[PDB]
């Protein structure tokens, strides 16, 4: 029955959090607070890239660490050359309204997304030298928020239609739907292995599925608003989420609870973009203050601030070599920071 | 520089060409936003997303619908955004009202003004005068609220109607003027569902707009 | 109906969940082993950087 | 005596403004933005600080003994800036009238660059101004006669009075136009008396004391002290009315 169930579930909840509380025999920071602090950081801008007209929503890196796209509400991608700002590339876009760009690990492809529901997979060689679309993947109800390339046949997509799906792009058919959460799935992250990967939405929840099996093998609960961003640990057994609360925790699976929670009085906005650095020392994060901030993984501390956008940073993203870290505001801007 | 970096430098120099011709013709087209419940009328008024395409006098209009919880961010930068709301189904105007205070109220709609459509007055007109459902019934407070003799533009127009269109729309500019500060100013109109109209009074109120938009540039309000 | 919901918390409950001490230990041990790696961490001479 | 009172308020109000125009001229370069008013103001703030370090020289110049050789570099780079900075508010007022006369026009079909160039062309004609006062009052026609001169300042009163008919009618047409809105009032009002009795009476009773006769009892003692000093208080005081206002 619904209350038969409701018993039996109830204390299966309460079994799950008792259970995890017979684990934690300690704490990060006690278990960390004997360490060398990382100190004062000072990186400074060392290219902007301009010719955004509109407001920036993505970008992503290249697995080269020499390329990256852009998305804007222009309606076209830009592929930049972060070395020298030269512009590669600049796809316009049916549109103008995307919310992700993904860039493949090959090179080869780009894909982008929004609130047309379809995700559209770009190539970029070619004969003619023309860049079209290589094919439009629908069949999800909701705006597209994250899209993860796996290989130049896989990629992984969440919507706002609370499911994320796994295409065949030869096909152009989903291959698995994942359903177990009740909001807008709004990122994804990708485990180094490409077995395993995270999503973050808006009923504070953050769920680990398994690319293979089809199944959510677990189900983080510990933040109190949405999940704007979410990012692996360098390791794949940790992740990072940011919600609107103004607060960063630091996941495990192996332990399936919290370690760590970045927070200070001061920040009150919500938090936009996340993610690591080479040697998961650092956790960058963007905020809706126009600044990101550079936070330790292991200690909680506060060290940095990269303040350079008239606007929200958006996205944010760290090269394949720990070379640069690049930041996008709604101001048009990309900022290549060192 | 090499010989290959100089074409590479011509091939971004084009681009750049490209991306700020691509721009010009961006600026001379306006962008809305269409809002509303169903049986609103929401897709009769000028005549995922489902965009439409008009100009009244010489200036491009551009709006567009969804078919709002997070996904409004990405229409921060419009001009305008056209609330549509039934003026005839008292059962479900509260929702309206509610409706419109999460899209004024909003955060990342702070400095965007509201164009506010009370769509079939034509069946308000009937519903009132017929006898048979009273507005007190849904609202207590209108059997103490009294037409305002200050505007009466309302010509060969009943009464008994009169009075229920001005306190429809007070209840939804009361709102407004609640927490506006003169970030944004909303535009109340009454239109029917055979008026042509419509296209004229966006733009003379995205007119307004532009004017205080340039007004707050020149620190002048 | 909620025989679903039910059917994934059963699944999600039995797994082999680990102590917060050996957790900390590992995401400790990967940045010791690392922190020779990341630029973003140590600043590098102007050389050998890329911009 | 008179001498020190108004020479010290100017040095000290030159000083206010000199540090306050840089902030203006440092805060307009980190933005990105730079829409059609900020260009205005920001060659504003630049014209106006070359006027503010001539006229702190040449008053500080005054106090403690000083040699006539500077004073032929001082006073045609004063005037080069002096003129510049009149005729920017002249261009921003009518830039006013048209934000508002046509909206959609401003902010749809205006040229994206009409700043930047009409800026320009401002300093060429400050500058074309400077090379006939030079031309024809100085070297180019000493021996030739002592007639010649007062063309040049003839155009010049001219030119004074045409910036004049465009500040005062530009701001008179927005107002007509919003009456046919309390900061309007007090801010069109603030930037057409600060011009008229504060940067104006400078420059108009400079050169029509040179293209007239007139006792030279209070030439100075009068209309020259204290002409100078209001002009070092509209020079200051624009980067307060028209920029650093929205900052508060
Ligand atoms: C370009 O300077 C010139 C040019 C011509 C003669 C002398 C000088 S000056 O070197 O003496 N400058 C100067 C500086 C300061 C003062 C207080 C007076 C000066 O004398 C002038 C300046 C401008 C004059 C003008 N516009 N019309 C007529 C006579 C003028 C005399």
């Amino acid at each position: 029955e619904l209350d038969q169930l409701r018993q039996e579930a109830e204390q299966l909840k309460n079994q799950i959090r008792d259970a995890r509380k017979a684990c934690a025999d300690a704490t990060l920071s006690q278990i960390t607070n004997n360490i060398d602090p990382v100190g004062r950081i000072q990186m400074r801008t060392r290219r902007t890239l301009r010719g955004h007209l509109a407001k920036i929503y993505a970008m992503h890196w290249g697995t080269d660490s020499r390329l990256l796209v852009s998305a804007s509400q222009d309606g076209k991608l830009i592929i930049w050359d972060s070395y020298t700002t030269n512009k590669v590339h600049a796809i316009p876009l049916r549109s103008s309204w995307v919310m992700t760009c993904a860039y493949a690990p090959s090179g080869n492809y780009v894909a982008c997304g929004g609130l047309d529901n379809i995700c559209s997979i770009y190539n970029l060689k070619t004969r003619e030298g023309n860049v079209r679309v290589s094919r439009e993947l629908a069949g999800h109800t909701g705006y597209l928020s994250c899209c993860r390339f796996l290989d130049d046949n896989q990629i992984v997509t969440s919507s706002g239609d609370t499911t994320c799906a796994l295409w065949d792009i030869e096909t152009g058919q989903q291959t698995t739907t994942f359903t177990g959460h009740t909001g807008d799935v709004m990122s994804l992250s990708l485990a180094p292995d490409t077995r395993l990967f995270v999503s973050g939405a808006c009923d504070a929840s953050a769920k680990l599925w398994d690319v293979r099996e089809g199944m959510c093998r677990q189900t983080f609960t510990g933040h109190e608003s949405d999940i704007n961003a979410i990012c692996f640990f360098p390791n794949g057994n940790a992740f990072a989420t940011g919600s609107d609360d103004a607060t960063c925790r630091l996941f495990d699976l192996r332990a399936d609870q919290e370690l760590m929670t970045y927070s200070h009085d001061n920040i009150i906005c919500g938090i936009t973009s996340v993610s690591f650095s080479k040697s998961g020392r650092l956790l960058l994060a963007g905020y809706d203050d126009f600044n990101c901030n550079v936070w330790d993984a292991l200690k909680a501390d506060r060290a940095g601030v990269l303040a350079g956008h008239d606007n929200r940073v958006s996205c944010l993203g760290v090269t394949d070599d720990g070379m640069a870290v690049a930041t996008g505001s709604w101001d048009s801007f990309l900022k290549i920071w060192n | 520089v090499s010989a290959e970096d100089k074409a590479a430098a011509e091939r971004s120099k084009m681009i750049d060409k490209n991306l700020r011709e691509d721009g010009e013709k961006a600026r001379r087209t306006l962008r809305l936003l269409l809002l509303g419940a169903d049986n609103s009328g929401k897709s009769t008024i000028v005549k995922g997303i489902f965009e439409t395409k008009f100009q009244v006098d010489k200036v491009n209009f551009h709006m567009f619908d969804v078919g709002r919880r997070k996904w409004i961010q990405c229409f921060n930068d419009v001009t305008a955004i056209i609330f549509v709301v039934d003026s005839s189904d008292y059962n479900r105007l509260q929702e309206a009202l509610n409706d419109f205070k999460s899209i004024w109220n909003n955060r990342w709609l702070r400095t965007i003004s509201v164009i506010l459509f009370l769509n079939k007055q034509d069946l308000l007109a009937e519903k009132v005068l017929a006898g048979k459902s009273k507005i007190e019934d849904y609202f207590p407070e209108f059997a103490r609220y009294t037409t305002p003799e200050d505007a009466t533009p309302e010509p060969g127009e009943d009464p008994r109607v009169t009075r229920a269109k001005y306190f429809i729309r007070k209840e939804f500019v009361d709102i407004s003027t609640a927490s506006g500060d003169g970030r944004h100013i909303c535009y109340p109109h009454f239109t029917c569902a055979v008026d042509t109209e419509n296209a004229r009074r966006i733009f003379n109120d995205c007119k307004d707009i532009i004017l205080q938009m340039n007004l707050r540039e020149y620190n002048l309000v | 109906q909620a025989r679903k919901l039910v059917e994934q918390l059963k699944m999600e409950a039995n797994i082999d969940r680990i102590k917060v001490s050996k957790a900390a230990a590992d995401l400790m041990a990967y940045c010791e082993a690392h922190a020779k790696e990341d630029p973003l961490l140590t600043p590098v001479p102007a050389s050998e950087n890329p911009f | 005596k008179q001498t020190l009172s108004l020479t010290v308020l100017t040095c000290i109000v030159s000083l206010v403004g000199l540090t306050g125009n840089a902030v203006v001229l440092w805060l307009l370069g980190c933005r990105m933005r730079r829409n059609a008013f900020s260009i205005y103001i920001l060659n504003l703030a630049a014209a106006d600080f070359l006027f503010l370090s001539g006229r702190l020289i040449y008053s500080l110049l005054s106090f403690i003994s000083i040699p006539h050789t500077i004073s032929k570099i001082l006073y045609p780079v004063m005037m080069f800036s002096y003129f510049a900075g009149l005729s920017f508010l002249s261009a921003v007022s009518t830039e006013r009238c048209l934000s508002v006369l046509w909206p959609i026009w401003y902010r749809c079909h205006r040229p994206t660059h009409l700043s930047a160039v009409v800026c320009v062309l401002l300093w060429a004609l400050s500058l074309l101004r400077s090379i006939l006062e030079w031309m024809l009052c100085g070297f180019l026609f000493s021996g030739a006669d002592s007639a010649w001169c007062q063309t040049s300042d003839f155009i010049t009163v001219a030119w004074l009075i045409f910036l004049c008919v465009v500040l005062c009618g530009s701001s008179l047409v927005l107002l007509i136009r919003i009456l046919c809105l309390t900061r309007l009032y007090v801010t069109i009002l603030l930037t057409v008396l600060v011009f008229l009795l504060c940067g104006l009476p400078f420059g108009i009773q400079f050169f029509l004391f040179l293209w007239i006769h007139v006792d030279r009892e209070v030439l100075f003692c009068h209309v020259h002290l204290v002409s100078i000093f209001l002009s070092a208080l509209n020079s200051s005081a624009n980067p307060i009315i028209y920029f650093f206002v929205g900052s508060f």
